[PDB]
């Protein structure tokens, strides 16, 4: 019932600069200056980790670059100097009223120089072809920024159906993103075309970054 | 060290019940709060309930009243949550954390994955992806439920690995995994994809061999 | 059962500091029945300008009773902090035949603020709160004072402008400092004058809300409200129980200036009340606005023979506890 609205939904910061996330409670969390407001960090595939409790007290072992402030309805989490491992989700969370509620979260991304994707295309394996299907897989690895668009072409014509895309979260060391795209056909339709092409548009180049194979050519 | 060890993931049909456990170590159980929380992929966390281990006193999110019951066994420092009348909306990761009331949750379990579905368990098909560095791949297709675990060369090859989040289409998951290795390393030496699917009690090792033409 | 409002939504209880020694004062106010202290008026028939012998429930002459005091809570300047109370919640007493209560006797005179014994202030009347029931025991951490099953709670509210009486199950809550939670010392009620007691806006549920922070109210058979006119006049309050239920007595309606007690409510409580305790209350004021609150005195009732002297107006203005000594026995025989 007590609602916490975080700002902003996401933000990108360079190494060493300040990140500022704010949380606003619908009603007052403070009790004459002491506010049961907590902050958490969550990295992918991991449980949350406590950063700050009671608005401004640091959790045990939490680096000093994470700091919390605020009272009443308004709180903020400051990260400075930001480090590359700080790419994560950050949640505020109040412990004053039942039910305990979290904010919807802020995604913090690290800014780095631009990096063009490394693109690899793979024809269907013979193992899969013996089972009657045929998946073509494109990997687009270690690029920045995250915005990328991938089109599949089959004999020059675009193909949208049968496409499954997956994105990693920002890497905690090199600050890049990766993407995987799988185009699945039946075996019969696969052998009725020759040219299979994975095309990526990304800010690191004017022309799309293609990758192709011909079913005949190995 | 402080440890919250949660029980293994479960797949259950709608209407069934599950009992999750959380075996704790390394701190005084009898004087701490234990909370249980729910998190769907891509979403924030939802607090379900807490229990004060010293008294057995509980506080529930009224959204979950009638479906969740938290208990403790103080002799083994273990917290439990019984979930009943499960719906597909109950599919999520469930955490136990030490904390509750005004105490911030400072230690967390690793999470227990609960899938509520009528779909049948399906083992993955594992397909090798073969084409200076060279990128190799592993396509893990057509399995249910999550998770599968993917390693390369029994975990000894971990740098340059990108394992991508599974994508669900028509009640079957597909994921892929790429590994990039120096070209002097493959195919002169072995690169193998190791795929475990615990829900179907399946482990697949797929050696990546160069294509024949 | 009755709807008594929402449960508290607070994640925890207010921390409670128990310092009995600040509340152990000798402010003696013993029963003097020659001034009709502690007399419940005989029920069923009135008397006028006559002296009679009567068997009923009376306090004994010279009884000191038990004294109870409420105090301002901890505060640092403009910030209230822990509550500050005596150990009353752990001191469960036997109900027996009931009791009468002297309320507000010291009001208008100069007194101490308790928490700050050197700070003095004009004493103001405060109403007592009671917990009564037929089954008691201990909280999980071993502290005494837990009432099981249906429990009668008499709880003033609205900055002394109403009295609440309810009969519910008291489910101890589990948050920090709550009776089934971490670091429980004592339950208590409180109110915050700055936000609860400005003019024209008395919070009629401040005390109840603070009670609901320690206990969930469950399966409540009734919750009655009685409005109180605000003044500094001393009054007497009484409570007995018969097969017809629990009877509440007051001097306020019929004998406001003379103190005779008359029944104003009968509560549908038919389990035998065997135990009671005094619910501590702490006033969450800032330092510079602490008040002194008058002590209240409780005296047990017992079946005794009294000579009762009724004035022409119909009121008892003098009595004699006949069993006090041999001379009092013969006085009662005129
Ligand atoms: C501060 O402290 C005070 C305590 O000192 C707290 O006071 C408590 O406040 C709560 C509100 O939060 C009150 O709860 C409400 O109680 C009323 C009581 O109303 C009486 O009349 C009801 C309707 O009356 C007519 O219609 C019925 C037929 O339906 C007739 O029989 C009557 O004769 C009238 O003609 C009546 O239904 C009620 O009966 C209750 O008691 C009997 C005997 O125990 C039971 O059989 C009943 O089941 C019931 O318990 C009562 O006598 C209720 O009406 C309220 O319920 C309505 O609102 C709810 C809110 O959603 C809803 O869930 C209910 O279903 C119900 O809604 C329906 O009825 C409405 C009214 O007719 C319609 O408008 C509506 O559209 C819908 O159809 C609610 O339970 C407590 O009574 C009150 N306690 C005391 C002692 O005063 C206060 O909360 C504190 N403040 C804070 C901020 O904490
Ligand atoms: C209240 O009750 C009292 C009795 O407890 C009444 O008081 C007294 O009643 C006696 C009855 O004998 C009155 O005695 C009378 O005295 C006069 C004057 O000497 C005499 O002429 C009569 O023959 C009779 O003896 C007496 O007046 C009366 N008062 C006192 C002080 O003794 C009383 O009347 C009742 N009513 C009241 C007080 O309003
Ligand atoms: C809660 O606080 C009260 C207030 O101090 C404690 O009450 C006191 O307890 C002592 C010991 O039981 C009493 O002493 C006894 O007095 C009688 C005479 O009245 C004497 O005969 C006994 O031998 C004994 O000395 C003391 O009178 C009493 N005071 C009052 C005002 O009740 C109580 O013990 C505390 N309880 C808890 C659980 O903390
Ligand atoms: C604290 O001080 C207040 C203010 O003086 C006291 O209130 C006053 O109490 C007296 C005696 O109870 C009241 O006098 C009575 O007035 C009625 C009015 O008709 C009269 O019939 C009686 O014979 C008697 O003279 C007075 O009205 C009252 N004043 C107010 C404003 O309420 C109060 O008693 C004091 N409290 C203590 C504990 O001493
Ligand atoms: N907050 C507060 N509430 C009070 O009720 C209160 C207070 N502060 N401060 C002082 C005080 C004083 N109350 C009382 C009660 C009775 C006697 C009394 O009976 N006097 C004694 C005199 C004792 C002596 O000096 O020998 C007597 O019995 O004669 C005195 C003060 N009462
Ligand atoms: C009266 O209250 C007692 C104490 O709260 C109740 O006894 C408890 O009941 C619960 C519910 O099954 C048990 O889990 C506890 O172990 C019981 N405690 C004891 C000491 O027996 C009792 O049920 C209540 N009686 C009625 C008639 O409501
Ligand atoms: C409050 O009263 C309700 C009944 O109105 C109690 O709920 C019942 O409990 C019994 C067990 O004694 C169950 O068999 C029933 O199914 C419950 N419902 C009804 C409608 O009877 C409840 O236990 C009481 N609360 C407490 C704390 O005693
Ligand atoms: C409650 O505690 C008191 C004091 O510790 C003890 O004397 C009493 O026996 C206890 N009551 C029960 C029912 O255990
Ligand atoms: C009690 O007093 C309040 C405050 O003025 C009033 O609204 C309410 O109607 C009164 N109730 C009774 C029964 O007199």
């Amino acid at each position: 019932q007590l609602v916490l609205t975080q700002s902003p939904a996401s933000l990108a910061v360079s190494l060493g600069q300040r990140a500022t996330i704010s949380c606003r409670a619908s009603e007052s969390v403070d009790n004459y200056g002491i506010s049961f407001m907590n902050w958490f960090q969550q990295k992918p595939g991991q449980p949350p980790k406590l950063l700050i409790h009671t608005a401004s007290n640091q959790g045990s072992g939490v680096p000093a670059r994470f700091s919390g402030s605020g009272s009443g309805t308004d709180f903020s989490l400051n990260i400075h100097p930001v480090e590359d491992d700080d790419t994560a989700m950050y949640f505020c969370q109040q412990s004053e009223e039942v039910p305990l509620t979290f904010g919807a979260g802020t995604k913090l991304e690290i800014k780095r120089t631009d990096a063009a994707p490394t693109v690899s295309i793979f024809p269907p394996s013979s193992e899969q072809l013996t089972s009657g299907g045929a998946s073509v897989v494109c990997f687009l690895n270690n690029f920045y920024p995250k915005d990328i668009n991938v089109k599949w072409k089959i004999d020059g014509s675009e193909r949208q159906n049968g496409v499954l895309n997956s994105w990693t979260d920002q890497d905690s060391k090199d600050s890049t993103y990766s993407m995987s795209s799988t185009l699945t056909l039946t075996k019969d339709e696969y052998e009725r075309h020759n040219s299979y092409t994975c095309e990526a548009t990304h800010k690191t180049s004017t022309s799309p970054i293609v990758k192709s194979f011909n079913r005949n050519e190995c | 060290q402080v440890q919250l060890q949660q029980s293994g993931g479960e797949l259950v049909k709608p209407g069934a019940s599950v009992k999750l456990s959380c075996k704790t170590s390394g701190f005084t159980f009898s004087s701490s709060y234990i909370s249980w929380l729910k998190q769907k992929p891509g979403q924030s966390l939802e607090w379900i309930a807490w229990i004060y281990a010293g008294t057995g006193g509980t506080e529930y999110n009224q959204k979950f009243t009638g479906k969740a019951q938290v208990t403790v066994d103080t002799s083994s420092s273990t917290a439990y949550m019984q979930f009943s009348s499960l719906t597909t909306e109950d599919s999520a990761i469930y955490y136990c954390a030490r904390g509750g009331s005004s105490f911030a949750m400072d230690y967390w379990g690793q999470g227990t994955s609960v899938t509520v579905s009528s779909a049948s368990t399906t083992p993955p098909s594992v397909y090798p992806l073969a084409p200076s560095m060279v990128t190799l791949g592993c396509l893990v297709k057509g399995y249910f439920p999550e998770p599968v675990t993917v390693t390369w060369n029994s975990g000894s090859l971990s740098s340059g690995v990108h394992t991508f989040p599974a994508v669900l289409q028509s009640d079957l998951y597909t994921l892929s995994s790429s590994v990039t290795v120096p070209s002097s390393t493959w195919p002169s030496e072995t690169v193998t994809c190791n795929v475990a699917h615990p829900a179907s009690s399946t482990k697949v090792d797929k050696k990546i061999v160069p294509r024949d033409c | 059962y009755v709807d008594v409002g929402p449960d508290s939504v607070k994640s925890a209880c207010i921390e409670v500091d128990i310092q009995q020694t600040f509340f152990d004062k000798t402010w003696p106010r013993p029963i003097d029945v020659s001034k009709a202290d502690g007399i419940i008026y005989p029920q069923g028939r009135t008397y006028s300008n006559i002296t009679i012998t009567y068997q009923g429930l009376f306090p004994y002459q010279g009884d000191h009773g038990d004294m109870y005091v409420y105090s301002a809570g901890h505060a640092t300047g403009t910030t209230p902090q822990k509550l500050f109370v005596a150990n009353y919640s752990q001191d469960v007493k036997q109900f027996a035949n009931g009791f009468v209560v002297r309320i507000g006797a010291a009001a208008n005179s100069t007194g101490t603020v308790i928490i700050s014994p050197s700070t003095s202030a004009t004493i103001r009347k405060i109403y007592p709160a009671f917990m009564l029931g037929s089954s008691v025991g201990n909280f999980s951490d071993g502290k005494m004072g837990r009432f099981f099953n249906h429990t009668l709670v008499l709880l003033p509210d609205g900055c002394g402008t109403l009295l609440r009486a309810f009969y519910c199950i008291l489910e101890p809550r589990s948050g920090n400092h709550c009776p089934a939670g971490n670091s429980y010392t004592s339950f208590a009620t409180y109110h915050t004058p700055a936000t609860d007691c400005s003019d024209g806006n008395y919070n009629r549920n401040a005390s109840l809300n603070s009670f609901k922070e320690y206990f969930n109210l469950r399966n409540c058979t009734f919750m009655y409200t009685y409005n109180i006119t605000e003044d500094e006049i001393l009054e007497w309050f009484g409570i007995t129980q018969t097969a017809q239920g629990v009877h509440l007595f007051s001097s306020r309606y019929v004998d406001l200036y003379g103190g005779n007690m008359f029944q104003f409510a009968t509560l549908p409580v038919y389990d035998t009340i065997k135990y009671y305790s005094i619910i501590p209350h702490s006033i969450r004021s800032i330092q510079s606005d602490r008040k002194a609150w008058a002590a209240f005195y409780v005296y047990k009732l017992q079946p005794l023979t009294f000579l009762l002297d009724f004035s022409v107006d119909g009121y008892i203005r003098r009595a004699i506890d006949c069993g006090f000594n041999d001379l009092s026995q013969l006085h009662c025989s005129y």
